C-alpha cells in the first residue's frame, strides 16, 4: 500500500483532485496510513480499539476499487448524489421540526416520557424509529399513559406524513433517475452501433465502386 | 412402439388428464397424512395407510413414467433442460422407498427435503399458464440483468458486517446478567444474521434499546455508524432494485413497441406492394 | 304477467325503484351506522333490531320485486347476484330467529356472529346502492387505471401463494418435534409464514430458535424470507408502476 | 395483537376466521396503499421530468 501511494504521489494528483474514483482511493490511502501508523506503533494517549476491522474493511474497499463494470455502474448512479443529499436535508429538517415539537409536547412537561421525547439524542433516535415502521407499537403504549390523548393522533399524523413521504419520494426519485440515466446511455450505445453499421456499409459501397471501376478499366484497356 | 408410444401417450388427452389428476391428488393427500398418526380414529387408520400406499403407488407411477422416458432419446436426455431437473427430482422421490426398505430410517432421514422437492416439481409440472410463463420469462431475464447489483449488495454486506463485528464488541462481551440480545453480535455468522436483520429493518428500535444497555459512551461513533449503515443500505438497495426491475419492464415494453411498429410498417409496405402488383397486371 | 307486465315492470321499476329504493336504503344505512357504533347500542338494544328487522323486511320486498322482474338478466349482474345471496342468507337467519325452540346453543353464539357479519355485508350492499350518484370522476379514472392490470397481479399473487405454501410445507416438515406449539397445525403454520412474510418478529423467531438446539433453520428461514420478500414486493411495485405509467404516457 | 385474540377456542374457533379475514384484508390493503403511494409519486415526478 505504501508502494501504491508512491505511484499515486506523482504529478497525476493534478487529476486526483477533481475526478471521481481517484480522489476516493487516495483519500482512502491517507485514512488507511495515518491510523495504523498511530495504532500498530501507538505509544500515545488513546481510548480503546474500534478501528482494526474497520481499517481492514477500508482495505477491502480498496480491493473492490477495481472491476470496471462496477465503475460504469458507479458512473451511471453517481448523478443521484445531489438528489439524495437534497432528500436527506429534507428528512433532517422534518426531523428537527418534529424533534422540537416532541420535546415541547412530552419532554418539557417533565411528568414522564423521559429518554423518549426527553433528552435530545434519544428523542432524535425515537423520531427516526417512529418515521420508520419499527418500534411504533411499544412507543405508542409508552406515550398513551402520560395523560395525553392527542399524542396518539399526533404520532399517527407524523407517521402518515414522514414514513410515506420519505419512502415513496425516495423510491420514485431513484427509479426515474436511474431510468433516465440508462435511457441516454442505451441510446448512445445504439447510435454508436448504427454509426458503425453505416460506416461498414459505406466501406462496402466504396469497395464495390472500386471493383466496378477496375473491371471497366480492364475491359477498356483489354 | 418406443418413441412412437411416448408421442402417442403425450398426444392423447386422457393420459394427460390422468397424470395431472394424480399429481394434484398427491399434492392434496400429502399434507393430510402428517396431521395424525395415532389411534384417535381407529376406523380411519387402515384407510389412511391405504392413502399412504396410494402415495407409494404414485411413486410406482413415477417409475413407469421414467420407463416412458426411456422410450425417448434415452442417453441424450441425461443432459438437457429443466426436464433433467425433473428426472433428478423423480429419482430423489423414488429414493425414500429404497432408504426405508434398507436404511432403517431411525436417523437423519431427510425424507422431508425429498418430499418437498417432489412437491416443488409437482407444483411446477401443473400445465403452467401463459400469464405465469410471461412473468417467469421476465423474472429470469431480469435476474440475468442482475449481474452487478447483487455483487455490490453482497460486498457492502461483507464490508459493513465485518466492520460491525468489532464495533459493538462491548455488547455480547459484557458481564451484564440481564440481557437478551447478546448472541446477536457474538459470532461472525451471528453478526451476519443480525446485520441481515438490520437490512430487513425489523425491530431496529427494540434492537437499539437493547444495545442501549451498553454503557453509553456519548453515542459518538457506534450508534451513528449502525444507524447510517441500516438506513443507507436499506434505502439505497431497495431503490436500486426497484429501479432496475422498472427499467427491465421499460426495455421489455420498448422492444415490444418497436416490434409491433416494425410489423405495422411491414404490413403497410405489403399493402403498397399488393397495390403495385394489382396495377402491374 | 307476460311481456306486457314486464314492460310495465320496467317503467314502474325505473320510477318507483329510484324513489323508494333510494329513500329506504338511505334510512337503512342511517339506522345501520347507528347500530354498529359500539357505545350507542346500550343507548338502545330495543329500537335497533326492530328497525333492523323492518328494513330487512323492506329488503326481502326488494328481492320479491326483483324475482317477479325481468329475471334471467337480473342474474347477469354480479352485484345483483351478491344481493340475491344476501337476501337468501337474510331470510334464512330471519326464519331461524322466528322459529325459536331449537336444540343448539344460542345467546351470542358463533352463529350469531355469522349473522352479524352477514348484516355487515348487507350494510355494504346498502352503501354500494347509495353511490349511484356522484362517485366523482377523478377517483373513477384512478380506480379504472388501477383495475387495468388484473391478470398480472393475479399471476403474481398466485406465485406468492405457491411459494408461501411450499415454504410452509418445508418449514412444518423441518419443525417436527421442534417445540411446534406455535405452529402445531396447517392454519398456524400458514399464519406463522404470513408473519415471516410481513416482517413481524422474525428476529424474535431467530432469538427463540437460538435458545433451541437447531441452528441451520435460521439460514434456511432467512434466505427464504429475503428471496420471497424482495421478489414479490419488487414485482408488485414495478408492475403497478408501469400499469399507471402507460396511462401517464397517454392523456 | 396476534397473541391478543389468540386462544379463542385453542384450535380453530373464530381464532381462524377473524384472523384470516383480517390478515388477508391487511396484506391486500397494505400492498395496495404502498403501491398507490409509489405510483402517484412517480406519476407526478414524470411531470417534473417533462
Amino acid at each position: 500500500y505504501v508502494c501504491e501511494f508512491l505511484m499515486k504521489v506523482y504529478v497525476d494528483p493534478i487529476t486526483y483532485w477533481k475526478d471521481g474514483y481517484n480522489i476516493l482511493d487516495v483519500i482512502i490511502l491517507i485514512i488507511l496510513t495515518i491510523p495504523y501508523l498511530l495504532r500498530k506503533i501507538k505509544g500515545n494517549h488513546s481510548a480503546y480499539l474500534h478501528f482494526a476491522d474497520g481499517i481492514q474493511s477500508l482495505r477491502i474497499l480498496k480491493l473492490i476499487s477495481y472491476s470496471r463494470g462496477i465503475r460504469t455502474l458507479i458512473i451511471a448512479v453517481g448523478e443521484t448524489v445531489y438528489t439524495v443529499a437534497s432528500v436527506l436535508t429534507l428528512l433532517f429538517l422534518l426531523m428537527f421540526v418534529f424533534a422540537i415539537l416532541g420535546f415541547c409536547l412530552f419532554g418539557v412537561t417533565d411528568r414522564g416520557d423521559l429518554e423518549n421525547w426527553g433528552n435530545l439524542a434519544s428523542a432524535f433516535f425515537t423520531l427516526f424509529s417512529l418515521a420508520t415502521v419499527d418500534g411504533w407499537t411499544d412507543l405508542q403504549e409508552e406515550l398513551d399513559k402520560r395523560k395525553f390523548t392527542v399524542s396518539r393522533a399526533f404520532t399517527i399524523l407524523f407517521i402518515l406524513l414522514a414514513s410515506f413521504i420519505f419512502l415513496n419520494m425516495f423510491v420514485g426519485v431513484m427509479i426515474m433517475h436511474t431510468e433516465d440515466s440508462m435511457k441516454k446511455f442505451e441510446r448512445d450505445l445504439t447510435l454508436e452501433r448504427n454509426l458503425a453499421i453505416m460506416e461498414e456499409k459505406q466501406i462496402i459501397l466504396k469497395r464495390q465502386q472500386e471493383e466496378v471501376n477496375r473491371l471497366m478499366n480492364t475491359q477498356k484497356s483489354g | 412402439p418406443l418413441s412412437l408410444w411416448a408421442g402417442w401417450v403425450l398426444d392423447s388427452s386422457v393420459f394427460s388428464k390422468f397424470i395431472i389428476s394424480l399429481i394434484f391428488l398427491n399434492t392434496f393427500v400429502l399434507m393430510v397424512e402428517i396431521e395424525l398418526m395415532e389411534s384417535t380414529n381407529t376406523a380411519l387408520w387402515p384407510v389412511k395407510l391405504a392413502l399412504e400406499v396410494a402415495d407409494w403407488f404414485i411413486l410406482l407411477s413415477f417409475i413407469v413414467e421414467i420407463l416412458l422416458m426411456w422410450l425417448a432419446s434415452f442417453s441424450l436426455f441425461w443432459k438437457d433442460a429443466w426436464n433433467v431437473f425433473d428426472f433428478f427430482v423423480t429419482l430423489l422421490s423414488l429414493l425414500p422407498e429404497l432408504v426405508v426398505l434398507l436404511g432403517v430410517p431411525a436417523h437423519s432421514v431427510w425424507l422431508q427435503l425429498l418430499r418437498v422437492c417432489r412437491v416443488l416439481r409437482s407444483l411446477k409440472l401443473f400445465a403452467r399458464f401463459r400469464q405465469i410463463k410471461v412473468i417467469l420469462l421476465a423474472l429470469v431475464r431480469a435476474l440475468k440483468s442482475m449481474t452487478f447489483l447483487l455483487m455490490l449488495l453482497l460486498i457492502f454486506f461483507y464490508i459493513f458486517a465485518v466492520t460491525g463485528v468489532y464495533f459493538f464488541r462491548e455488547y455480547s462481551r459484557s458481564t451484564i446478567e440481564g440481557l437478551e440480545y447478546n448472541m446477536f453480535f457474538s459470532d461472525l455468522l451471528n453478526s451476519l444474521v443480525t446485520v441481515f436483520i438490520l437490512f430487513t429493518l425489523d425491530h431496529w428500535y427494540a434492537v437499539l434499546q437493547d444495545i442501549w444497555k451498553v454503557p453509553e459512551s456519548s453515542r459518538v461513533f457506534s450508534s451513528i455508524y449502525v444507524i447510517l449503515w441500516l438506513l443507507l443500505g436499506s434505502i439505497i438497495f431497495r431503490n436500486i432494485i426497484v429501479a432496475m426491475m422498472v427499467t427491465n419492464f421499460q426495455n421489455i415494453r420498448s422492444e415490444l413497441s418497436e416490434e409491433m411498429s416494425h410489423l405495422e410498417v411491414q404490413y403497410k409496405a405489403d399493402m403498397f406492394k399488393q397495390q403495385i402488383i394489382q396495377r402491374r397486371q | 304477467l307476460l311481456g306486457l307486465q314486464q314492460m310495465i315492470l320496467s317503467l314502474t321499476q325505473s320510477l318507483g325503484f329510484e324513489t323508494f329504493i333510494f329513500i329506504v336504503v338511505c334510512l337503512n344505512t342511517v339506522i345501520l351506522v347507528a347500530q354498529t357504533f359500539t357505545e350507542l347500542e346500550i343507548r338502545g338494544e330495543w329500537y335497533f333490531m326492530v328497525l333492523d328487522s323492518i328494513f330487512l323486511s323492506i329488503y326481502v320486498l326488494e328481492a320479491v320485486l326483483k324475482l317477479i322482474a325481468l329475471g334471467l338478466e337480473y342474474f347477469y349482474d354480479p352485484w345483483n347476484n351478491l344481493d340475491f345471496f344476501i337476501m337468501v342468507m337474510a331470510v334464512l337467519d330471519f326464519v331461524l330467529l322466528q322459529i325459536n325452540s331449537l336444540s343448539y346453543s344460542f345467546y351470542n353464539h358463533s352463529l350469531f356472529r355469522i349473522l352479524k357479519v352477514f348484516k355487515s355485508m348487507r350494510a355494504l350492499r346498502a352503501i354500494r346502492v347509495l353511490r349511484r350518484l356522484s362517485i366523482l370522476t377523478s377517483l373513477h379514472e384512478v380506480a379504472g387505471t388501477l383495475s387495468g392490470s388484473l391478470p398480472s397481479i393475479t399471476a403474481i399473487l398466485t406465485l406468492m401463494f405457491t411459494c408461501l405454501f411450499l415454504f410452509s410445507v418445508v418449514l412444518r416438515a423441518l419443525f417436527q418435534d421442534s417445540d411446534p406449539k406455535r405452529f402445531q397445525n396447517i392454519f398456524t403454520t400458514l399464519f406463522t409464514l404470513f408473519t415471516m412474510l410481513t416482517l413481524d418478529d422474525w428476529s424474535l423467531i431467530y432469538i427463540d430458535n437460538r435458545a433451541q438446539g437447531a441452528w441451520y433453520i435460521i439460514p434456511i428461514l432467512m434466505i427464504y424470507i429475503v428471496i420471497q420478500y424482495f421478489i414479490f414486493l419488487n414485482l408488485v411495485i414495478a408492475v403497478l408502476v408501469d400499469n399507471f405509467q402507460m396511462a401517464l404516457l397517454k392523456g | 395483537i396476534y397473541t391478543d385474540f389468540q386462544m379463542d377456542e385453542r384450535e380453530y374457533a373464530m381464532e381462524v376466521g377473524g384472523a384470516i379475514y383480517f390478515a388477508v384484508f391487511i396484506t391486500l390493503g397494505a400492498f395496495i396503499g404502498l403501491n398507490l403511494f409509489v405510483v402517484v409519486v412517480t406519476t407526478n415526478l414524470e411531470q417534473m421530468m417533462k
